[PDB]
Formats: structure tokens, C-alpha cells, sequence
């Protein structure tokens, strides 16, 4: 057991001649809700062809299989209000218009998650610069609903004990992590028609099912003489995936974060006349 | 002959002398749920006959200005018979269900209707940022009207047909399980849904499975008759439908 | 315990190793080899089979 | 050897599993030795009963009666003994129990929960109590009609003090949050009069009774959250 | 063990598979269900048909008219019914269909497309059309006579109200551009009255058509990008 | 040899019917001890359901094995007070609240240990800040109980010959190492009520066998013009663990690092009456 | 000298390689595989044992 | 199956002696289109001679094997243009002279690619140069035709959920990835000598089959309070190369990026007469 | 597993091998084709007669 | 799975491990190692063979 060891092409098209017969494939019904079957060689004279193409790059896997930005945020070294000194965003999928789409062409989903971060640095604009700082910090830090939540930059709860978290130091390469299905169903839901209580009141909507958690991030002792200013890019990759009820994809732009509001917008461009092909 | 369907639910019939096959779901019949799957403890209840049988939600009339209807499930059944009373009686609720829509008309008259069942068919408000209660989308049995302008009343839901209030384009409802009853040879449109959740059971009264939408694509026309519309009915019948949590009636 | 399998390449005219090193299945990589698939679920959901040379109705 | 180094180098990630050198090459450890009381799953603990303080009313001066549930001689017909929302997580009578504690460490739990109940009165009184469970629903029960729909099972005091009331594991989901709200409820738990308390000559007019919770054997939780209870200011 | 860095090492490639650790070591995941309508490929969603609107006429106040294609009594003969270029993921007309959202997330497509029309007149009423498909070329039919040289159909109404035209892969190229250009032009499609529709009395005098696209069997795609359809200005 | 090879679900639930019989599972005798081991199964009719569930999140092995700070102190290049140039830290797991409660729900253990050293450094804010510096190199050493201890920066202790120390420069990967169970016993015990002198006098409490030793820290030969200061941060990460006697979590705050003191707390919060229920 | 061994994976739908490299077992990583439990000890400490479906006492 | 297993000199020269017969190997006819095949062997008496050469480095493999740049462009971090803070190119391999002139001998080629990227910053002079600013992030974003493109740093377009992007960080080794052959044809063309419209008219020459997309990059977030610019350098590598049909090497030197436009020159240089050789 | 990185590390050389991440993973290439005339060695062009300039006479 | 194979070396006066990594052929190092050739096509391009002995016509 030192080894073990472990290419679909699509149809081909067989030779077809003259025909005169009582077979109609042509003439159908959609009435049914049957989508046709037919292929050229039903129709006209056609020659042997063998086909080599194949759809490998179309499957699920390698459609969603492609890391994208979920979420981007800036917070300062060192400033008067405690609250812009740090990150806290309830994770979501919702909040940046191409992955959400790409999503929302399915219903439930499961998948693992591959969650990768970049983070930036720049110095803020002044009358003087000149200093000297040695390369920062910065901690990630992932709280499951219900635990504690800071509420400045030197707060107790930074010391995690439970909460997983990443340290980071700039100049090496981007920070990773994969997390398995956490879920509560047996797959996640990009829509919910449904309201929260029982009487049919209260939130209506995907909303309803985030429960995710929160996102905290920090220097994490860097306070520099002068302001320094950071940016944080969330990128999500979803591996093993499978998916169920595909869905039409949207037309209308979004408008809203939780919810599926939109405005009307026609159903497409117009020409001159139904003749026109100039 | 092919054109005739006969389907036996309890005590109830149906007999459609002309019609088209019946569609199945994503090619899945209904069934029970199995004990590999289950999550709850309890013995369940599963009342066949007294349940599964066939109920006609009132009627609608199809006039030449006519634009569309939906309905909500299982909350339309919410008062029809003893499955209501389950319904209520009990916390968690699983049952699929077998649609049936009747139009006849003349040889004389033409008009093509789209009936697609849409699962989590979720909906956007009226006025952006505002919401609205739930009485704008299901009261019960009756049918809602779609709209063929753009609404503005921010008690209600958007009902602009060509976007179907689900802000995606009408003409692609197509992926979706559906039929079209198509006047010159066509009466009535079958489908079969079976239970499809992203978890074994859940409460009929919090959450709305699926949505039915009836789409008049060409729009009824005729000349020179008597009759001035074409009403439309809708029979629905769960299926395998199993009961579990019993508790205080809401 | 390595496994060896074919990679993508063209057609009318090839194998690479992999090992596991962690101890959770959600740290492997992406299974992208599979290519099986079946359209008939959407394309051909009706209760009674219809041959298409066959008269539709 | 030609190499290439992939995201995620050079970070630090709590919760990984990587091997690492040792700082005292060939330390010899002490032998060990089998101490009784070997624990390996904090389930083991969250079976365990433990005392649920039922009498939160608000005007509790001495903090040990929130542990005994009042019960009087010539009561009303069919009245109320207790009620209680099923948020084991989340509701200041479950939140501090050995049960309680345990939850709240992680996000996700599911399975059945077990509520046992004690008679502390005489040897000589005696009564029968429904207790029941109301799975979720649009409004809890007001009258012991509404309660005797639901689960709910009828205690005879005698010889055995002690009745037990299995919460079966009814949910739409696999999984139920700590953190719960109103998709995820799990019901109501109430307690009424079945006959009521009879006493002889001699005796005392009230007796108490104690409340005990545990989960059964298929109770599980998943994913480890931070718990919310312990907090410090500054440094020790 | 000597080693040496290759270039390309602490790179970020958002299309790269890498082993990453687990930020949650033993999660129990929670057990499957077997939901009925799993999708596998991409391709299996661009087979099913979709409606097309062709009827786009610059003019059209109401939205629903452009998936009605009008036909009359007493036409002239030998007229025009309808035209379109035949680039689906480009035109207007096949941009936004079932099939044209799936294309534009494509950089390459190749195999053979489906155009279904659907008869809904009266069922008195009566007629045969022709629809041809003319391969690239410089000028396009304005004539039935120059239609009918290409590839057509005869469709004739009757009991079965469905006709299917299947466009043939002609190309010099395995593969045609989305973004499709002068080089890689695909023809055009018309359909032309081949009789008349003829009514008895008492009937409308106006009928409609509709038109539904798919893809055949050897229908693939190549070259993922980002669709262009969709885009916002600020966070939401 | 070139290999070598080497899943517990809950338990399931048993259709049952309805029954009429002497034996009574519901009723019990906790007077006893002995908690019930009553299923859903023996009061009310239940269906046959197959649990896949697992139990694998809620080992010790996992509870605990999740590394947390459990020290952080800041120490400057350069200064007048040659204390504040350098730390010096007794070892103990007692000063950080929510690991140290995690760890009291246990009377006895005993682990291995992964240590991890997350070091950032800042420039002091002052009227000049321009000046340019090389890379800051950092040396951690450990020192066990009744070695020498440095006095300054510069003492010859630095010196090591059998005290491991660790010398890390910014811009790289975090420290770390391992350490094996470095007990006396035959395991570490969390609580001791007990006295130091055998005639029931002198220390109490766990402060009795906290012999581990000290950590000392400081910037290798880095003297910069202008002050800088640093930030140390230590983490610890159970290994291949094992506990004995668990024991109540703790309910009132901490409010001692080498005591149990406390003031009294209620026992839990209150409602409305012992009705109500919204 | 390699041991091969399974990974956590889901249910109704993966082998993983590690080797040692260092020579004090405290280096190792986390044997966190391990899911072998008996709470009859907290549950059951009689002495008697006593039937659910008997009386207690 | 733990392993499996897996050279081609020059002609030798063999011994010849005196001849005197009818055969002339050394009269020909090139009249037939056929290069001649004698040997040094046919003429002049010859001894035999092993030849241990071999044309390895020859092979089209290794004569295309070498990375070369193709295109190097500038962007600022921070400046009042919204078109000079990031680069937009569209993908060709005629902007560079040398590896022009090297695929250019080559009429159809067929090859995987390997891509590079070197990016380098610097400081603008100015009067005010004293600050601090951490290190640098960048990101290239590939666009396949047809795709969205962004027209300012900070556009939506940036949150890539489909199209292939990397992250990169000032310091470490330069980024890489590889492409497979992506072509709509059985093989890219170097020239064609056709038009876009089938009425002979439009755009002619290669320019008409170029649409491999475009390539983007910009700073993540670094916005410093002064100037700098940063260059990127693109260098393509071909794998697993095939060629065909050889054509003769250009002579003209090159004037515009797409077209075959030139100016006449002449053949060769001259000397003073056909008989000088000093 | 303990490593060290050898003198060379990093280094961009124009003339290595190395493997290296695909960015459009499982893309299906266009099936080959044999095209006339294919050449596998500049020895096969330098081998083909062509005509020398040799009457270069600066005039 | 291991490929061994022997290095470009002098001639009068040796082997070499190579494992694939990822899933993709284009992945690959470059396969410089091919060394046959066939000049013919373009030397010899004529239809009737001719013998170099032989005169041309
Ligand atoms: C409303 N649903 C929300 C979940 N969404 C899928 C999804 C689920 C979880 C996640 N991430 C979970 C997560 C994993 C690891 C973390 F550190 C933080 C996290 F939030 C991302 C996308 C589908 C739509
Ligand atoms: C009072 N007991 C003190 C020990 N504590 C467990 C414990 C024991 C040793 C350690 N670390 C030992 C150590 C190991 C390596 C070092 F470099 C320095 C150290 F202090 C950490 C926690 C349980 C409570
Ligand atoms: C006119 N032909 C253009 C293509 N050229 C060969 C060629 C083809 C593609 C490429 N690169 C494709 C590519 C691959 C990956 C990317 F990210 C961007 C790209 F543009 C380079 C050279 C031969 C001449």
C-alpha cells in the first residue's frame, strides 16, 4: 500500500441519407413540458464526426471553485473614536453583487469554505511623516453566535481561548483557512420564503437563516506617533460543492444587502423592427 | 388513446378527456420519509385518505385584460378539511402534493397559459427598504392579482408580471417544473411536486414551500359568441402527507 | 499511502501524486475530476416515456 | 528541489495541527498513573443532573428559594403550577445549570432533554400533576385543556418520589441554535393540578418541589463559540 | 534537507487547489439528505428551453409583447414573419435568455442550437410557414427565394402545434467567441409565410407565435469570465 | 514497512407501539444518586430514525486544543528605568479569565504543550521621528526555578548554555516550540486545598506548586535613537490530553490571579413571575 | 515509515498520509481522532444495579 | 507501482577511398525543388570519424523555452488622474521585438504558457519625502472577453468572483501561474492573411483573431501622502510547444504593433569588390 | 518537518522547470490536429538550400 | 507514483525523481528531453525518390 492508483466526451454525430417515412421527429409538443430530444442528423443529411470537446469546465465544482472578494473594510492604527480602530461584520453573502449573483443560481447549497485575507497598509496624509516603525500585526478573529463581542481595541476578549483566530505579519504571504459545513440543515439556503414567528410576523427572508457568526480584527499593539490606516479583502472559495434546484438568474440590479426589493427594468434591448438584422 | 388521464385520490376522482402527460417533479414521486433520514423522536401520524384527497380552491375569471395569478402553499389549504385541522393541531408537517388546473373552451377561441410551480418563491416589496405584512402575498385561499404596470402601494408586494415579483425575467420561468395549457390541444395542466426543503420537516404556518403561478403568455381572445370569459379553477391533492409534534391548537 | 491518477490533457495526442496531511477531510483539495452528469431530470420530466420519432400525442 | 509556496504560508491559524521541535530534547516524564474519575467527553458531564432554579419571581430575598416550587392544600381546580420557555442556552432558568453551562461553549446542539421532578412534601400527602410539552406555535397555552393536547404525561405521588418527563427531539432542522429566536423555538414546558393535594390532620399546609435537568443519550452540539458568561476589565 | 524557492512562491492565485488547515479540527459535519434536483453541470440548465423575445420592436409599451411574434389573414404572399442574427450570447434577442445568462459567464461555445415555435392560433385556423437557416455571408436573404437555398423546414399546423428547427454546427472553427465579431459570424434565421394562415368565420383575425432556444446534446463551453450584465457602484 | 494502515455515532431510536404493563420506566428514585437513563422511546410512541450525529466536537482532546493568550507585557529598546527595558514573567495560567476558566472545569491534568510567541513592535510618539532602522531582532528565554536570573539588558545571564532560549527577527513566521509534561507529580492539579508547612500554616492554595519558572524577553542588541516599544504575547495549546474529577464551571468573576476570592453573585436572573413565559 | 489513515468526512456521501520527523513524541501533533466515551461512571455510580423498567426501589 | 522507469547523436562519417566509375553524387539538379544529400564521404577521401554531438539544444522545446518580456507599464498610487493610478493591456505578443521576431518563424503554434510577473516600486522625487508607509499589495485581475471592466481604482468590478485573480506582497518571490492552450482553433496563428467581413472588407490581418482579453492591475489600498510609482514587467514562458509550417525570418525592422507594415532594405551589406576577402 | 532554504531561494532564473498552479482549472483543450508540415528541430530549416547574395559590389 | 529517468551527461565519460502535483497537465514541467527529428519533409519533398548515385535526370 505504498500507492494506489484510480474522459467523457459529448455525442457524436452519426451519418445520416435521404429519408421518406411516417417518423415525424421534427413535429413535437411542448405542451407537456418535454423539451425536445432532436439532434441535426433528424433533419438534413449529415456526415460522421467524431467529437473530442468536452465539458469539464462547466461542471459545479469548477464554476464556483473560484475565489472572490465577500467583503472589504478599513480601520486606523491609532484615532480618537474607539470604534474605528477595528473590524466587526456579520458574515454574509450578500454584500458584493458577483459572487452573490453566481450564487443565487441555486437554492440550497453544501460546500466546504476556503477563506483566504489580504491586508494593505498606507500611511495617512499630514503635515509631517517623518518616522520610523517596525512591520505591524494584525490578529483575525472568528466568534460563532453567542460569545463575547469586544467593544474597544484592548479589550479582555482578545485573549481567545476558544474563539480561533490567525496572527498575522505583513510582508509574508496571505493568511488561509478552511472550514468545514457548518450548518444547522442539511444545506444552505439562499432563499426562504418564510416570516420568523409562528403567526406570520416578524423578519421575513434569507435573513432569517444568518447565523453565522461575526469577524473582529486589530493591531495588534501597533500605535503609531502618526495615524496609520489598514485595509482587510475577505475571499471566499467553496470546495466539494453540490447543488440543488437551479433558479433563473437575476435580471433586476440589487438594491439592498437582506433583501430581494428591486425595481422594474425591461426585459431587453429594443431594435427597429422585427425584420431588422443590419 | 393517450389523451385521456384518470387520477384516484381517497374519495375523489379526477377525469380529464383530453390532456397531456403528467409531469413529475425533478423525476421524484412522493414518499414517506425513511428512518435513516428522520430527525424527530416521536411516532408520527400519517391519516392517508382522510388527508390525501383532492380540494378545489375557488375560482378565477379570465378576461381579455386578465395578467396572472399565484397562489401560496400549503397556507391555501389552511382551511380546507381535515388537513387543515392537522395542519394546525400539529408542530411539524411534510406532504407533497398533485396540482391539477382546468381551462375548456371553444374550438373558436385562442390563449396560452404558463403553470409553474416555484419553490421558495421569495418576494420584494412594493417600495424598496420597506416592508410589509403578511396579508399582500397569502390570505388564505383566495387568488392574487398580478399588475401589468409597475406598483407603487408600499402596502404590497411588486407585482410588475414581467419581472414575476421575483426580480428574474418572466419568459425564463421555463426551468422550473411546468405545463402550458395551450387552447387548440389542451384543457388541463398535471403536476406532481414532491417535498423538496433543505430539512426533513418543517411548520406549514411559518414557512411557504412552493408558489403556483398561472402567466397568460397570449392573451385570450375570441369573436362573435356568448360567453364572455373563461373561468378557471384549481384542484390540489397532498400526498404521503405525515404529521408530528402534536401540541395546542393555534 | 500516495494516490496517482491521470491529468487533464488534450486528445488524439500523464500522472501526478497526491498525499493527505491533515487529519480533517475539509483540508483536501478540490475534487475536480468528476464529469458525470444527467440532463433528463429537467429536460425529460414526464410520468409516460416519449419516442421522438413517435407522434408526440 | 524546486518549490513554490501557496497563500496561507507563514500564518498563524489557532486552531492547526502541525508538528513543531522540542525545547527539552530526551525530558524523561513522570510515570503515569490512573486516577479514578477519567473524563473524555464533555458530554459525559452534560448527562449529569442538576438543580434548575424554577422560582425566579422577582422578589427572591433569600437566593434558595429559586429552587423550590411552591404547592398548597384546597387549591383551585386545574391551576397552573409553572411554565417555562425551552432555550436551554438562552433562558436564565436553563442558563446557569450544569447543562446550561456546557451549551454555551458551543453554537449548534440537538437531541432530547430529560426534566426530572421530586416530591419534598410529607410521607402522609398525596396529589397527582400533569405536566406537558407544547411544541412551537403561534401562542403558548393559557388552560389545561390547551396543555393535555400536547406531549405530556400524568405523575401519581407515592412510594417513588420521583417522575421523569422525556422532551422528544421534534425540529424542522437537524440542528437547533443556542442563540435562539423564533425560527429556531422549541416550545413551552407547563405544569397543572390533576387533582390536587390532599393532607391529613398534623401536617404542613405547603410542600415543594424540585426540578432536574440532563440530556439523554443522543444529545450532541458542534461548533466551539466563546462563552458570554466570564469577562475581566483589565489584567489580574 | 537543502531546498530552494522557485518563483511564484507566496503568490495569491484565486484558481489555485492547495491543502489549507482546518480552523475547526473534528467538526461533525451534519449527515446528507438526499434532496431531490441535484445539478451537476451547468449544461444541464442550458438544454431546457426558454422563451424568446423576438418581438422587439423599439415600440413596445407593453413589456409582455415581446414574446409574440403577430401573423394576419389575407398577407401578402411570400412576406417576411420574422429576422435575427444568430449570436446568443451577444444580440439582444438571445442575451438575456435561459440560455444566453448561461454563455456569458463563458469565453467560447461550440455544437448545434434548437429553435422551437409553438402555434398559438385558433384551432380552425390553418397555415404553412418556412424557416431557413443562411450560414455567414455577405449580404442576408430579403427574398423567400433567397432563404430557401439555405438550410430549412416546411412547418405545417395541424393536430401537433410544435415545430423544432435545429441549427447545424457550421463553422471553420472549433469554437465562435462569445463576444462574437465580422470573423466569427454565425448567419441569420427568418421565417417566411409559405401558404397563408387561413380562418373560417367567427374567428380572431390575428394569431400569435412563440419561440423557444435551446441546446443540443454536443452543446459545451470553454473560458470562464466575469458575466457583464451585473455591476453595482458603492457597497450595499 | 513503507506504510501502515490503521465513526461513533449516537445512538439510534427503536420503533415502539403502544403499551399497557407493570413496568413503569417513567418513574424513578433520585434519592438514589443515580440519574435516569430513560429514552423518548419508553413514554410516548416513536418512529424508527437512524442518527448519524457524532459527538467528535465535544472531546476533551478538542475542547482544549485551541492555543489562547494567556500573557501579554510591552518592554522598550530604550529608557532610563532599566526594569522597564526587559520582562520577566512567573509562569502560571491564571492571569487571562477565559482561559483560565476553561481549564478549572477540571480537578487534574495532563498535556503536552505548544507554545506560540506573537512579537509587534511601534514607534513612541515625540516631537522627531525621522530615523532609519535595521530589522529588530528579539531572544526569549526560559529559565527554570533556581537559575540565574538577569538584573539588566546587558547581564551576562543572556549568555545561555542550558536554558533553551529562542532568537526571532520581524517579518517572519511567529515562534514556537514544545514542551513535554514538566510535572513532579503524575499530573498538574488546578486546585489544592492544602497549606505549605506541616503545621497547617504558611501559603494556601494553588500558589503552593506553581514552581514552573520564568520567561525573560528583551531586544538583542537594538538602541535606537528614539524609544520603541514591543509587545509580547504568549499562547498555549494543549496536547494529547487527558482530565480527571470535573468540577462545577466557576459562576462569580475572577477577581485574584493566585486565589479563589470572589464576592457573592445570584444565582441566575429573574422574571415576571413564575407564569410567564413571553 | 508512513501511517495512512481515514479523515472525518460526512455520512451517507480519503485517506490521509503523516509521517514523524522528530525524536521526542511530545512533537507530534494532536491525536485528536479519538472518540471511544462511557459516562456510566458520573451516570451509575451504585452499586446495585438497578433495571430502568423495575421499580427503584 | 511506488516507481517506473523511462541519446540521438549526429551521423558519423565513414572511411572512403579513391573511386573512378560512372556514378557522380556530385552533379545534380536543383531544378527539381530537392536539396542535394551527399556527404563529405562522396568527394574527398575521407577517415572514419564518431560523432559524439547531438542537437538537444536545437529542439523547437527548448529554442522557445526561455521566458522573455512581452509588455512593462507604470501606475501611480495616488494622482489627480483616474486613469494613470492603473494599468489596462490588452493581451498580444507583438509589442516586443525580440520574442516577436522569435514566434514569428513560425507560421501556426499550439502551446501551453507559463506567465511571470516582476513589479518593482519607487518613491517620486519631490520636496517633502519624510514618511512611513508599510509594505505594498497588488492585484492582477485577468478579464476574458466580454467580461466587465473597471474604469476607476476603487470600482466594483475589483471584487472578482469568477475571473482568475492573485494577491501579491512587496518582498517575496515573484508571482506565477500557468494557462492552458486557450484557443478557439486547433492552433494560434502568427499571420492572416484574410479580412473580418465575408464582403472582403474591415479589419485585415492578425489583429482580427487577437481577443484573448485584457489584464488589470492596481494597488489594493495603498494611498500614501505622496507619490509613488510601481512598474510591472510580464514575461511569458511556452510549454509543451508544437510548430508547423516554417517561414523565413524577418528582415525589415518592425513599426507598428499590429500590422506587417515595413520599409524596404536592403539584402545585405557590400564590400569593395567580388574578389576582396581582407 | 524541519527544513532549510538554500542559498538561491526566491530567485526568478529565465531558464527553469518548475511546476506551477493552473488559473483556469479542468479547461477543456481543443481537440489536435495533424496540420502539414511540422517541424521539430531548426536543424530541418537549416538544412533547406537557399541563395547566397554573394555579388555585393558596393555599387 | 514516481517517474525516474536518466539526465543529459557527457558521452565517453545519473538519474532523476519527478512527481506531478497538481491536477492539471498544463501544470507540468516542460518536457525538453524529445530529441527525434525527420528532415525529409522539407529536403525531400519530391514525389519519385531519387538515388544521390543516380544522375538527377
Ligand atoms: C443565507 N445563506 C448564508 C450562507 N451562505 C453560504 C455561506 C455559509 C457560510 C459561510 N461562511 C461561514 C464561516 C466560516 C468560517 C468563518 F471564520 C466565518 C464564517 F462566517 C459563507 C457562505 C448561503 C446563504
Ligand atoms: C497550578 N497549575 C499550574 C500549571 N497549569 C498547567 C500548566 C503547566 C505548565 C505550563 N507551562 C510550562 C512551561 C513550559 C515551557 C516553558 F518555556 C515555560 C513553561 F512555564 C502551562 C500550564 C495548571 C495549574
Ligand atoms: C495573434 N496570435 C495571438 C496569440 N499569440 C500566442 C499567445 C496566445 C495567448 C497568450 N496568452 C493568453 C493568456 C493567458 C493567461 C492570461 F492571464 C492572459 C492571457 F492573455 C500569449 C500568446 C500568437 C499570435
Amino acid at each position: 500500500g505504498d500507492v494506489e492508483e484510480a474522459v467523457v466526451h459529448v455525442a457524436d454525430t452519426m451519418r445520416s441519407g435521404p429519408s421518406n417515412s411516417a417518423s415525424v421527429p421534427a413535429l413535437t409538443a411542448v405542451e407537456t413540458g418535454h423539451t425536445s430530444q432532436v439532434t441535426p442528423s433528424d433533419t438534413m443529411q449529415t456526415r460522421h464526426v467524431k467529437n473530442y470537446h468536452s465539458r469539464s469546465e462547466s461542471t459545479v465544482e469548477n464554476f464556483l471553485g473560484r475565489s472572490a472578494c465577500v467583503y472589504m473594510e478599513e480601520y486606523k492604527t491609532t484615532d480618537n473614536d474607539v470604534n474605528k480602530k477595528f473590524v466587526a461584520w456579520p458574515i454574509n453573502t450578500k454584500q458584493m453583487v458577483q459572487m452573490r449573483r453566481k450564487l443565487e443560481m441555486f437554492t440550497y447549497l453544501r460546500f466546504d469554505m476556503e477563506v483566504t485575507f489580504v491586508i494593505t497598509s498606507r500611511q495617512d496624509p499630514g503635515t509631517t511623516l517623518a518616522q520610523d516603525m517596525p512591520v505591524l500585526t494584525h490578529q483575525i478573529m472568528y466568534v460563532p453566535p453567542g460569545g463575547p463581542i469586544p467593544a474597544k481595541v484592548d479589550d479582555y476578549a482578545w485573549q481567545t481561548s476558544t474563539n480561533p483566530s490567525i496572527f498575522w505579519t505583513e510582508g509574508n504571504a496571505p493568511a488561509r483557512m478552511s472550514i468545514p459545513f457548518i450548518s444547522i440543515g442539511n444545506a444552505y439556503s439562499n432563499f426562504y420564503d418564510g416570516w420568523s414567528n409562528f403567526d406570520q410576523r416578524g423578519s421575513y427572508g434569507y435573513n432569517t437563516l444568518n447565523n453565522l457568526g461575526h469577524i473582529y480584527v486589530r493591531h495588534v499593539s501597533g500605535s503609531s506617533p502618526h495615524p496609520i490606516t489598514s485595509t482587510i479583502r475577505v475571499y471566499f472559495k467553496p470546495k466539494h460543492t453540490r447543488a440543488w434546484v437551479p433558479r433563473p438568474p437575476r435580471l433586476c440590479q440589487y438594491k439592498k444587502a437582506f433583501s430581494v426589493d428591486f425595481t422594474p427594468t425591461p426585459i431587453t434591448d429594443t431594435r427597429k423592427d422585427i425584420n431588422t438584422v443590419t | 388513446s393517450d389523451r385521456v388521464r384518470s387520477i384516484t385520490l381517497g374519495n375523489s376522482t379526477i377525469t380529464t378527456q383530453e390532456c397531456a402527460n403528467v409531469v413529475v417533479g425533478y423525476g421524484r414521486w412522493p414518499t414517506y420519509l425513511r428512518d435513516d433520514e428522520a430527525t424527530a423522536e416521536d411516532q408520527p401520524t400519517q391519516p392517508d385518505v382522510a388527508t390525501c384527497r383532492f380540494y378545489t380552491l375557488d375560482s378565477i375569471k379570465w378576461e381579455k385584460g386578465s395578467v396572472g395569478w399565484w397562489w401560496k402553499f400549503p397556507e391555501a389549504l389552511s382551511d380546507m378539511g381535515l388537513f387543515g385541522q392537522n395542519m394546525q393541531y400539529h408542530y411539524l408537517g411534510r406532504a407533497g402534493y398533485t396540482i391539477h388546473v382546468q381551462c375548456n373552451a371553444s374550438k373558436f377561441h385562442q390563449g396560452c397559459l404558463l403553470v409553474v410551480c416555484v419553490p421558495e418563491a421569495e418576494m420584494g416589496g412594493a417600495v424598496v427598504g420597506q416592508a410589509f405584512s403578511a396579508t399582500a402575498m397569502a390570505n388564505g385561499d383566495k387568488a392574487y392579482e398580478f399588475t401589468s404596470a409597475t406598483q407603487s402601494d408600499q402596502t404590497k408586494v411588486q407585482t410588475a408580471i414581467h419581472n414575476a415579483g421575483m426580480g428574474v425575467g418572466v419568459g425564463n420561468l421555463t426551468i422550473y417544473p411546468h405545463q402550458w395549457i395551450n387552447l387548440r390541444t389542451n384543457n388541463s395542466a398535471t403536476i406532481v411536486m414532491p417535498y423538496i426543503n433543505s430539512v426533513p420537516m418543517d411548520n406549514m404556518f411559518r414557512h411557504y414551500n412552493f408558489t403556483l403561478m398561472v402567466i397568460p403568455f397570449v392573451k385570450l381572445d375570441y369573436a362573435d359568441t356568448a360567453s364572455t370569459y373563461v373561468p378557471i379553477t384549481v384542484t390540489v391533492a397532498p400526498m404521503c402527507a405525515e404529521y408530528n409534534g402534536l401540541r395546542l391548537a393555534q | 499511502g500516495a494516490q496517482v491518477s491521470t491529468q487533464k490533457t488534450g486528445a488524439h495526442e500523464i500522472h501526478y501524486t497526491n498525499i493527505n496531511y491533515y487529519k480533517d477531510a475539509a483540508s483536501n483539495s478540490a475534487n475536480r475530476q468528476d464529469f458525470t452528469q444527467d440532463p433528463s431530470k429537467f429536460t425529460e420530466p414526464v410520468k409516460d416515456v416519449m419516442i421522438k420519432s413517435l407522434p408526440a400525442l | 528541489l524546486p518549490t513554490m509556496n501557496t497563500p496561507g504560508s507563514t500564518q498563524f491559524l489557532t486552531s492547526d495541527d502541525f508538528q513543531s521541535p522540542c525545547a527539552l530534547p530526551q525530558f524523561d516524564v513522570t510515570p503515569s498513573m490512573n486516577i479514578p474519575g477519567e473524563v473524555k467527553n464533555l458530554m459525559e458531564i452534560a448527562e449529569v443532573d442538576s438543580v434548575v432554579p424554577v422560582n425566579n419571581v422577582q422578589d427572591t430575598t433569600d437566593q434558595m428559594e429559586m429552587f423550590r416550587i411552591p404547592v398548597t392544600i384546597n387549591a383551585p381546580l386545574q391551576q397552573q403550577v409553572f411554565g417555562l420557555r425551552l432555550q436551554p442556552g438562552l433562558d436564565s432558568v436553563f442558563k446557569h445549570t450544569l447543562l446550561g453551562e456546557i451549551l454555551n461553549y458551543y453554537a449548534h446542539w440537538s437531541g432530547s432533554m430529560k426534566l426530572t421532578f421530586v416530591f419534598c412534601g410529607s410521607a402522609m400527602a398525596t396529589g397527582k400533576f400533569l405536566i406537558a410539552y407544547s411544541p412551537p406555535g403561534a401562542n403558548p397555552p393559557k388552560t389545561r385543556k390547551d396543555a393535555m393536547l400536547g406531549t405530556h404525561i400524568i405523575w401519581d405521588i407515592g412510594l417513588q418520589s420521583s417522575c421523569v418527563l422525556c422532551v422528544p427531539w421534534i425540529s424542522q432542522t437537524h440542528y437547533r441554535l443556542v442563540q435562539q429566536d423564533e425560527y429556531t423555538s422549541a416550545g413551552y414546558v407547563t405544569c397543572w393540578y390533576q387533582t390536587g393535594m390532599i393532607v391529613p390532620p398534623g401536617t404542613p399546609n405547603s410542600s415543594s418541589i424540585m426540578c432536574f435537568a440532563s440530556a439523554c443519550n443522543d444529545f450532541s452540539v458542534r461548533m466551539l463559540r466563546d462563552t458570554p458568561f466570564i469577562s475581566q476589565d483589565n489584567k489580574l
